[PDB]
């Protein structure tokens, strides 16, 4: 179902990118000649969860303006007619590649590339985290990159905010899905504590990935993932082992010999002193011992790029009520249509420029 | 009605004529700013007090103190029948890359979701 009719503002050039919930293509704005990405989301209201995920994606990206977070340049107005409007078209910055493609190539990635990539990632996150937004699926392929090493965070469909009042934990895990490789212990263990720290486990994995140029914990299934981690980190302390909410994985946690951590200096033998020190501060079982993105920006490893004035918070926090968990499919379409209209309706050439 | 004047470097000024209203939000400014300054991202803007001292607005809250001062400033002016000055704001110049003191990366051939990979290309 990938057919792009964007017509007459834009000219489509090939196809770059694929996934669920949409297909992306390179395009050129006709008269200006500006190069963009266009992401078609075919039949985007047909399924209540895909519907929420779409509305969730538009509202989040509209809220942000940051050089390290991917930006919506345009959202095509419904073409003629409404006619049970189906596919949504969103225009974005054209990004040439992604960190996964970079990390795994025969191309050199120096310590200096990892410093600058890690810096930019942490920058955008400080921003997103102060909006009280947790990305929740952060992996090298979701981080877009271009020839000049600009790094921009993508893929906000998995992002959720809050956590709300004591509910919903539990239902915090619905719908979602994510590779277990970047998944955080509290998401693995149902630890009933879900914060922006979730993303910082993922950063540590990405950071380690960039140093070794191979996945840090590529688990083949659930306990294997749980095991691969425990190899290097050792077993979780009794306090976390007792904080496990289900299955009981607490059982089989209660089992096994208590293991000990492996110093990052052996797991990455030839690796920078500072990088390892920061990597260590990010990967920890307890979310509360994990360094923040805001504080990580101040680590000596990043000292070269650190600019307090250039590292903004996101001014009003994002408001995640509008949570659609039941919230009938049609009213969701209305809201998605409610955006795109507002998006255009906020211009408003309301101003005059002195000659 | 309120007019905000946006000083834009080496160009001129933009005069934004607000609704009214209420209410003016910090974002409403940022959104107008980024709209008149398309090639940049602006998270912040300053404005001058009686002393001529720049005072920065990073959010709502501080927005409210700008409006408070400027409204005082407005009261006094045409009480004396003086010509009413627009509220003038100076968008804080933010760095482009910029941040990257040095280097590039290849995008021609990716392939490639490797592990030890990746087996593909082309050119
Ligand atoms: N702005 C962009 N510039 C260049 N490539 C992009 C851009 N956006 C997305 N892509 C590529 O297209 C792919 C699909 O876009 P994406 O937004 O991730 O789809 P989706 O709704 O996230 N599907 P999924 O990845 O399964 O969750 C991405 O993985 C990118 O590799």
């Amino acid at each position: 179902d990938v057919t792009f009719d964007v017509g007459d503002e834009y000219e489509i050039i090939e196809t770059i990118g694929n996934g669920a919930y949409g297909v992306v293509s390179s395009a050129r704005r006709r008269l200006t000649g500006q190069q963009v990405a266009i992401k078609k989301i075919p039949n985007a209201f047909d399924v209540v969860t895909n519907a929420k995920r779409t509305l969730r994606e538009l509202k989040i990206l509209k809220h942000f303006k940051h050089d390290n977070i991917i930006a919506i340049k345009d959202i095509l107005r419904p073409t003629v007619p409404y006619g049970e409007f189906k596919s949504v078209y969103v225009v974005l910055d054209l990004m040439e590649s992604d960190l996964h493609q970079i990390i795994h190539s025969s191309q050199p990635l120096t310590l200096e590339h990892v410093r600058y990539f890690l810096y930019q990632l942490l920058r955008g996150l400080k921003y997103m985290h102060s909006a009280q937004v947790i990305h929740r699926d952060l992996k090298p392929s979701n981080l877009l990159v271009n020839e000049n090493c600009e790094l921009k965070i993508g893929d906000f469909g998995m992002a959720r905010g809050l956590c709300t009042s004591p509910a919903e934990h539990q239902y915090f895990m619905t719908e979602y899905v994510a590779t277990r490789w970047y998944r955080a212990p509290e998401l693995m263990l149902s630890l009933h504590e879900y914060t922006q720290a979730i993303d910082l486990w993922s950063v540590g994995c990405i950071f380690g990935e960039m140093l070794a140029r191979r996945q840090l914990f590529p688990g083949k299934n659930y306990v294997h993932q749980l095991q691969l981690i425990m190899m290097v980190l050792g077993t979780p302390s009794p306090a976390v082992i007792q904080a496990v909410g289900a299955e009981r994985v607490r059982a089989y946690i209660q089992s096994l010999p208590p293991r000990q951590p492996v110093p990052w200096e052996t797991v990455y033998p030839g690796a920078d002193r500072q990088a390892l020190s920061l990597l260590g501060r990010m990967l920890r079982f307890e979310p509360s011992a994990r360094i923040s993105a805001a504080a990580a920006l101040r680590h000596p490893f990043l000292a070269k790029y650190h600019d307090p004035d250039d590292e903004p918070d996101c001014a009003p926090p994002f408001d995640f009520a509008f949570d659609r968990e039941a919230l009938t499919r049609e009213r969701i379409k209305e809201a998605i249509v409610a955006e795109i209209e507002d998006f255009h309706a906020r211009r408003e050439g309301i101003r005059q420029q002195i000659r | 009605v309120l007019v905000i004047r946006i000083k834009i470097p080496n160009s001129g000024a933009v005069d934004w004529t607000v609704h009214s209203g209420p209410q003016l939000l910090f974002r409403d400014v940022l959104d107008v700013i980024g709209q008149v300054l398309p090639e940049a991202t602006t998270t912040a803007f300053e404005y001058e007090d009686e002393d001529g001292d720049r005072i920065t607005v990073r959010s709502d809250e501080e927005m409210k103190a700008m409006l408070s001062y400027y409204y005082s400033t407005v009261m006094e002016q045409q009480v004396n029948g003086q010509l009413i000055e627009p509220l003038q704001i100076f968008p804080r110049a933010c760095k482009p890359p910029g941040e990257r003191n040095i280097h590039g990366l290849k995008v021609n051939t990716r392939a490639g979701p490797s592990q030890s990979g990746r087996h593909h290309h082309h050119h």
